[PDB]
């Protein structure tokens, strides 16, 4: 299997397309990237019509030769670490199905599906998320994965809308010590209130820094707004190594002192936080009160 | 069924202009029609700000997510929906009146009709929007049409004050609005200088004294009750609170 898309569920092209480790390696948000892309399919030689169809209805032929094609036209431009070992499930007549694509369904189900009181009622919806999601675990319902399938596609859409946006308008601010980006103002800003969906944006982004030419290891702060309770969402992420590198630089994981940080602010001043998260590193910080604490962010021991 | 959109003449509906050579339409075509809007464009700067708020969020950068809310939380469903229920209410449902809605429905038009014929012998020209028996037919399948909607088999009052509703409304819209279209003007400044002459600012005397006086005198009732609510129309001197016997000048 490869580090694709919903390969299985969708066409090549868009698997491609849509896939993190491709879009950083080739830089997919400009028309660069596009010419690039159709340079690749051009020289594999799959016709962009017949790649831009079901892989259900896609040609047998290419769909057997698929390997060896891949093995064969990927070394050029460096993306031959696309290529791994996975799971496969089949039972019955209804298809085969793979780990990586359960669980993207899988939190696609969680994110969507369906001042203090609205906080408890999103809250609530969370956990009957939660709920929804552990009963289509179960073989004998596949309408309640299908749906999930769908809405991981629709929410990789919204999270590349934004992020090449992000990008372009160029709003990450490199300072010292940590980079730092602030959404004040977009479209369906109202779906990043769940800190699972700023993770995988805040991931994405990763990975897009990541894959550059800059060596500086900085951690990212990222935060939201959310304007029914005029609060800042912020999040803190560490850096991350490329997929493609060898274990002997790999001696410890990067460890994360926003949680620290954050308690210690916390403890020396009296901002209107609310420390809640299961996930020490997510807090909410008040719209006021972000930016002075930023400062002191900056100016503490990290 | 027969959904038209049309302009008048001279572009602006230009209501200094007479109703009537504001509209070429015939009376024969018109009478087929039965709920004719006529839509005037307005300012006060209040429902500017509101519709200018309105289409800077309908652009396609915020309208996708709010609308998306609508199918979300019950208020609105989707068109397809709205086909099928439609088709379904067609096929299905045919409600009946009954006999107090027939009554009402009588007198109602009978009133309309009265209306008519009391501005027509005024204006001494024929209108330019009529009323007549399919009218009364129109506002019949209005209220059968109005209880096809919840597939009641039975029309009752419910239906019939909201269709008398909406008949009123497209009636006082059109036909009788400002059917006068603008003893001569030479009673209005004789009347206009007298109330002036005879009542200062800050006091009131009541409608019945003043009706007397000047039905005594050679103005008569028509004339004094359209001077009346005109020097009200004015607005700038006159004023009525207390229902319509206080005459308030303001």
């Amino acid at each position: 299997d490869y580090y694709l898309f919903l390969l299985r569920h969708s066409s090549l092209y868009d698997s491609f397309y849509y896939s993190n480790y491709v879009n950083a390696k080739l830089s997919l948000w400009n028309e660069n990237g596009k010419k690039r892309l159709h340079k690749m399919f051009a020289r594999m030689g799959i016709p962009l019509s017949t790649a831009q169809e079901t892989w259900l209805y896609m040609d047998h032929s290419i769909k057997r030769e698929l390997g060896i094609i891949f093995d064969k036209n990927l070394d050029r431009y460096g993306l031959q670490d696309i290529i791994r070992d996975g799971f496969v499930r089949t039972l019955g007549y209804r298809g085969s199905i793979s780990a990586s694509e359960f669980v993207e369904a899988l939190t696609a189900l969680l994110e969507v599906g369906n001042s203090a009181q609205k906080l408890t009622n999103l809250r609530k919806r969370w956990v009957s998320n939660f709920w929804l999601s552990w009963d289509a675990l179960d073989d004998r319902k596949v309408e309640l994965l299908n749906r999930g399938i769908q809405l991981a596609q629709d929410l990789q859409r919204a999270i590349f809308n934004t992020g090449v946006a992000i990008l372009e308008k160029k709003l990450i601010k490199h300072l010292r010590i940590y980079r730092l980006c602030v959404l004040q103002d977009g479209p369906d800003l109202d779906l990043y209130r769940n800190p699972l969906t700023l993770l995988r944006l805040g991931n994405w982004l990763i990975e897009c820094c990541a894959e550059s030419e800059d060596k500086q290891l900085l951690p990212m702060v990222l935060a939201s707004i959310d304007e029914n309770t005029d609060t800042y969402l912020v999040a803190g992420l560490t850096p991350r190594y490329p997929r493609g590198l060898d274990t002997i630089h790999t001696k410890k994981p990067i460890l994360n002192n926003f949680s620290m940080a954050f308690q210690q602010i916390t403890a020396e001043t009296d901002a209107k936080v609310r420390i809640d998260n299961f996930e020490s590193s997510i807090i909410e910080i008040r719209r006021e009160d972000l930016s002075p604490f930023l400062e002191k962010l900056t100016l503490s021991g990290l | 069924s027969v959904l038209a959109a049309a302009n008048p003449i001279y572009g602006r509906y230009d209501d200094l202009k007479s109703p009537g050579d504001n509209i070429d339409f015939q009376t024969t075509i018109l009478s087929r029609f039965d709920m004719i809007f006529i839509v005037k464009d307005d300012h006060n700067e209040e429902r500017d700000i509101s519709i200018a708020n309105h289409v800077i969020n309908i652009h396609t950068g915020n309208a996708n997510a709010m609308q998306n809310q609508q199918e979300e939380n019950g208020s609105e469903i989707s068109i397809e929906k709205m086909k099928r229920y439609i088709t379904y209410c067609r096929l299905k449902c045919a409600p009946r009146l009954s006999p107090q809605a027939a009554e009402k429905l009588s007198s109602n038009f009978v009133t309309i009709r009265k209306q008519l014929l009391i501005n027509e012998l005024e204006s001494t020209e024929r209108s330019s929007i009529p009323i007549t028996i399919r009218q009364l037919e129109a506002i019949i399948r209005i209220t059968e049409s109005l209880a096809k909607l919840e597939l009641s088999p039975i029309a009752q009052e419910r239906h019939v004050d909201e269709a008398i509703r909406l008949f009123q409304a497209s009636t006082m819209d059109a036909a009788s609005q400002d059917p006068i279209g603008g003893t001569s003007l030479s009673e209005i400044r004789r009347f206009e200088q007298e109330l002036k002459r005879r009542l200062p600012i800050g006091w009131s005397t009541s409608y019945q004294t003043l009706r007397r006086e000047f039905v005594d005198t050679h103005r008569f009732s028509q004339l004094a009750l359209d001077k009346a609510l005109y020097a009200l129309e004015k607005h700038e001197t006159i004023q009525l609170r207390h229902q319509g016997q206080n005459i308030y000048r303001s």
